[PDB]
């Protein structure tokens, strides 16, 4: 018939990160290693 | 049986050619997300038994039974959480399959990640892809946005009380990162450099937390297996080589292609049935690369009459890998081809193993000399001995990947090299 | 709690979380070494610690592998010796011919391991490589077309001196080891990478070009620069001091001493 | 190539660089994808981000990232030298790169590479004096079937010949944002002309179920 | 990193005057024994020889390394501090 996935030709160089920014509201709290960092 | 001759009703990765929609709607229509809740109820052990009954094997690299690979991790927890990782990376020359799977079937991939995490009592799935596939990562992130907003993912998975998370990651343009351990290290930020087995990611690994690795095709098919029965699936393949498979035919062909097919199928039938036929005439065919760069060639005498599966390729002295069937004819410098194939590794070897770092370049230089014949024969046996030195004395399979091609080239096509050398000597 | 092994028939009792190499040490047979130093972390870069494991085909690396009850180890066997031959052919593929100039001329672990466990010539009729040299301080003369890339300096720094400035920059033969800039790696403990780098890449500038080991009459003494008690080896030459070295005391200085005293 | 840093007047720690407030928003959102502790995974995408904010990655950017993530900066330098996409030397407007690996090669990446070199007048390993197009030859990219292909900034362009690439090149020298995809009739990956699979529609949700 | 030297037990003498010749600059000695290094396989036998020849012996006992547990996997840990930032 006709190719259908043509909804990215307009995807600029920030869309992935904007989407990450949006999803970070729907994510769940990450675990805590009970630490600041391993230095 | 004469395997192959498949039905597009059993062919799984529908929308392959993107002729349909790749959103949640078209997916539910195709048959995605069907009673996943009942599956989560049934729980892990049933899923693992289903996969074992199916007898499935792995796509990426050698065939390691997924049932056992995952039972390794099926276990209680000790505060240390458990993670899954998806090796969306695709750099192995001749492979254009996971990219399609993603830009045209992302919901099924998410479904498979969810099922696997449930099987392993996981918490989340990190999908690591390359950097060049920005469009694909974008489409996939959009599908995940839809999934979250619907409710098929997150705190309440699909109606149960299973808390699962999905995260996506891009690399930066490397290939080694497609290895079970340096993948993890790149994720953590450390250089894309592997580790030593033991220990194994199935007990120790990412963030010092147990985890499992999986290929996109395997994770995407496991749910269809679970919801169709497994035995039916296995019926489409030999005892050990069970299952369908994705193939990527490229090189000297009228119409290169990506295809879905059955396992243990004749290569000749595969090439001459799809692809519109081999270029210039079959007889012009010289040799093949049935597994990409990670496998050695085979000439006419076995390119014809052979099957296609891990076994019956091993017997043929080779492997399968990703099913990246390259084909050539009597019009190319096999030597130049393979020399570029090895310069690939000389450019994309991490470097921490001495034999890799200091033998891959040796090979590249000696093959660049072979190109023009400015050498003398016994360097042939020297190179063969170097390959046998490298094979097992490394960490990642890339050592074997760099040796095997040369081993095959020199077990098959020695007289070409000898004649090149005598001719160059003649020319002075 | 103990665990058993049968090396060359010979039996041994060890603990878990152990290593093939520590077992072979308990027995006496020394195993080769390029990326191992009991006072450091572990890696598998060099790939010269390989052995054979009876009843299992594939070789392993005795610096990382933990010993499993019932294994018969084989050190001086065919596959092992062949692995070592190949590995040293690889290393010496590019190690330039600066053995004379190299202040680490008579103490070169690599010299000795080639003379003993390696082979008798090179099958390398090809070209070599080189690399730029770095300024790293007025103490540590750096040649870097000799680094076999063992990472001893990297691990020693990132663990002991908490410096966190050294590291590897690149992949493939083009790899290097050293900061990405002209920074200075000066610290109270800078001055042991010399003793740790088996090769003469990170040499000492003062001692350099002054003498060689075998000429020396290594006497033994201690330090006074501090009140610690660092056992020391004082090297002489025709009735004069030429260099100072640490001396292994598992309590006080443990194979490490101070820039000042050395 | 080079894996070393000489402080030129354009590339020095005092070089101008800074992370915008919305970039900081994205930073926080990212780092909240990983655990408390082990918060270094931000490195790779953070550097890709700084690259997208300015095509090239300078010493100052590396140091800023390391100070943001509270990490030793050598663990940034290592990565920037390890991975390729991280441009450490300035880049022009279009970061063109062409596959030369065996399949693309034997399906003639050489002719198009030659025509591109002749067209832009410049050779691989450099760019125009106006600093517009930077050409490179590289290895596989996932288009090993639509073999003769390229990458430009983020998109591919496949199954193409010298005429096609010359057309695209003048089109890009004009201020155009072309449509990313093949340019030989084929749509995405199918066998040109006709098909043999997915011809019939799919079946229903409940099928072959236990 | 060699350990086929720390196997024996060696007898040496204290040092003595070691000056410079005025003519050219060589190093001379009044004592012949300075370069008399002797080997043994046991402290008891060495002591027997020493007290037999009548000298005044002083010992330096054995400095032996310790055993250690190199749980490599620990480098890639989660809660610990051993976690390295390199590879
Ligand atoms: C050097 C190397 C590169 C690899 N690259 C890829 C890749 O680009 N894409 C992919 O799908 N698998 C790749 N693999 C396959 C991996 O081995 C695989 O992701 C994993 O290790 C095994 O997973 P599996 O058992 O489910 O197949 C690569 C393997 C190796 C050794
Ligand atoms: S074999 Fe080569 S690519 Fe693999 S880990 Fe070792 S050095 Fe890196
Ligand atoms: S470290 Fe020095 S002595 Fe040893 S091989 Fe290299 S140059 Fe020769
Ligand atoms: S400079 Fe010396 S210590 Fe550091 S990695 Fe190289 S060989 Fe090892
Ligand atoms: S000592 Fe084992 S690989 Fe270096
Ligand atoms: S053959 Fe060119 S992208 Fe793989």
């Amino acid at each position: 018939t006709t190719y259908k996935n043509l909804q990215h030709h307009d995807y600029n160089t920030y869309t992935f990160l904007d989407l990450n920014l949006d999803l970070s509201k729907f994510r769940l709290p990450q675990p805590s290693s009970g630490r600041e960092s391993p230095r | 049986t004469s395997f192959g001759s498949l039905k597009d009703e059993d062919r799984i990765f529908t929308n392959l050619y993107g002729r349909h929609d790749w959103r949640l709607k078209g997916a539910l229509r195709r048959g995605d997300w069907y009673k996943t809740k009942e599956i989560l109820l049934k729980g892990p052990d049933w899923i693992l038994g289903e996969m074992k009954t199916s007898g499935l094997r792995g796509r990426g690299g050698a065939g390691f039974p997924t049932g056992l690979k995952w039972s390794f991790m099926n276990k209680p927890s000790d505060g240390r959480p458990k993670y899954l990782v998806v090796n969306a990376d695709e750099g192995e020359p001749g492979t254009c399959k996971d990219r399609e799977i993603m830009r045209h079937d992302p919901h099924k991939l998410v479904e498979g990640c969810l099922v696997g995490g449930r099987a392993m009592g996981a918490r989340a799935a990190y999908i690591y892809i390359r950097g060049e596939f920005y469009n694909e990562a974008s489409n996939l992130q959009v599908a995940i946005r839809e999934a979250y907003e619907a409710g098929l993912i997150g705190k309440n998975a699909c109606g149960s009380d299973y808390d699962f998370d999905v995260f996506v990651v891009r690399g930066a343009g490397a290939y080694i990162c497609g290895e079970e351990t340096a993948l993890i290290e790149s994720i953590e930020g450390k250089q894309g450099k592997p580790r030593l087995k033991p220990p194994f990611p199935a007990d120790v690994g990412v963030f010092g937390c147990p985890t499992t690795v999986a290929n996109v095709e395997t994770v995407a098919v496991s749910p269809t297996i679970c919801r169709r029965g497994g035995t039916w699936f296995a019926g489409f393949g030999r005892e050990r080589n069970s299952g369908t498979k994705l193939f990527n035919i490229s090189g000297h062909v009228n119409h290169p292609c990506t295809v879905e097919e059955e396992m243990s199928v004749p290569l000749k039938e595969l090439i001459e049935k799809h692809a519109g036929g081999v270029t210039g005439g079959w007889d012009n065919l010289l040799a093949v690369i049935p597994g990409g760069s990670s496998t050695p060639l085979i000439p006419k005498s076995v390119c014809e009459t052979v099957l296609m599966d891990f076994d019956a390729l091993v017997q043929a002295q080779t492997g399968l890998g990703t099913a990246a069937v390259i084909v050539m004819d009597r019009s190319t410098d096999i030597v130049k081809a393979i020399a570029r194939l090895i310069e690939f590794y000389k450019h994309e070897s991490c470097g921490q193993c001495t034999p890799c770092r200091e033998g891959v370049d040796w090979m590249n230089k000696v093959m660049a000399r072979f190109v023009k014949g400015d050498a003398r024969p016994a360097e042939i046996d020297s190179l063969w001995e170097i390959s046998k030195q490298i094979e097992g004395h490394t960490i990642c399979a890339l050592g074997d990947g760099a040796a095997w091609p040369v081993q095959g080239l020199i077990r098959h096509f020695r007289p070409e090299l000898e004649d090149r050398m005598q001719r160059f000597a003649q020319q002075h | 709690n103990l665990i058993e092994v049968f090396v060359d028939g010979q039996s041994v009792m060890v603990e878990p979380g152990t290593t093939v190499l520590q077992a072979c040490e308990k027995v006496g047979m020394q195993i080769p070494r390029f990326c191992y130093h009991e006072r450091l972390s572990v890696a598998g870069n060099c790939r010269m610690c390989l052995v054979e494991i009876e009843k299992a085909p594939k070789v392993v690396a005795a610096c990382a592998m933990p010993v499993m009850k019932g294994w018969n180890i084989l050190t001086n066997s065919e596959k092992s010796k062949k692995a070592r031959e190949g590995v040293m052919e690889f290393l010496l593929a590019n190690h330039p011919l600066d053995c004379p100039i190299c202040d680490q001329g008579g103490e070169c672990d690599l010299q000795d391991q080639s003379m003993m466990f390696g082979s008798d010539r090179s099958r390398f009729l090809e070209g070599k490589r080189a690399v730029e040299d770095k300024n790293i301080g007025p103490l540590v003369k750096t040649i870097m077309t000799r680094c076999i890339q063992c990472t001893r300096c990297i691990r020693f720094a990132s663990e002991i001196a908490g410096v966190d400035d050294l590291g590897t920059t690149g992949r493939g033969n083009d790899m290097q080891v050293g900061t990405y800039i002209e920074k200075m790696f000066m610290s109270e403990l800078s001055g042991n990478v010399i003793d740790i780098c088996p090769v003469g890449a990170l040499t000492s500038k003062p001692y350099a070009f002054t003498a060689r080991p075998w000429e020396t009459r290594k006497t033994e003494s201690i330090d006074v620069m501090d009140a610690v008690g660092s056992n020391i080896v004082v090297s002489t030459r025709t009735g004069e001091v030429m260099r100072i070295l640490p001396r292994m005391h598992e309590d006080i200085n443990e194979e490490w001493i101070s820039d000042k005293t050395r | 190539a080079l894996f070393v840093h000489r402080d030129t007047p354009e590339n020095n720690p005092d070089t101008p660089f800074d992370f915008t407030p919305e970039n900081y928003k994205r930073i926080e959102a990212i780092v909240k994808n990983y655990p408390e502790g082990h918060q270094a995974a931000a490195v790779l995408p953070v550097l890709d981000l700084a690259q997208r904010q300015n095509g090239w990655l300078p010493i100052s950017a590396m140091n800023k990232v390391a100070e943001v993530l509270q990490v030793p900066p050598m663990r940034v330098y290592e990565v920037a030298t390890f991975y390729t996409m991280y441009n450490r030397k300035p880049v022009g407007k279009y970061h063109i790169q062409v596959c030369t690996t065996t399949p693309c090669m034997l399906r003639d990446s050489d002719s198009i590479l030659e025509t591109l070199q002749r067209k832009l007048g410049i050779k691989v390993g450099e760019t125009t004096p106006d600093k517009l197009f930077t050409l490179i030859e590289v290895e596989c990219l996932g288009a090993c079937v639509n073999a003769p292909m390229v990458q430009i900034n983020d998109n591919y362009y496949e199954d193409l010949t010298p005429k096609d690439i010359e057309e695209i090149i003048d089109e890009l020298k004009a201020g155009k944002v072309p449509k990313p995809g093949p340019r030989s009739g084929r749509f995405c990956c199918e066998p040109a002309g006709g098909l043999t699979s997915l011809t019939e529609p799919p079946k229903g949700p409940g099928f072959g179920v236990q | 990193s060699g350990v086929n030297n720390t196997k024996k037990w060696k007898m040496e003498f204290d040092t003595r005057e070691r000056w410079e010749n005025p003519l050219m600059g060589w190093a001379s000695t009044a004592d012949p024994l300075s370069n008399m290094v002797l080997t043994f396989s046991a402290k008891e036998d060495a002591i027997a020889f020493a007290e037999k020849n009548g000298w005044s012996y002083d010992v330096e006992e054995k400095k032996v390394p310790k055993p250690k547990s190199k749980s490599y996997g620990a480098n890639f840990s989660w809660n610990k501090r051993t976690r390295v930032s390199t590879k």
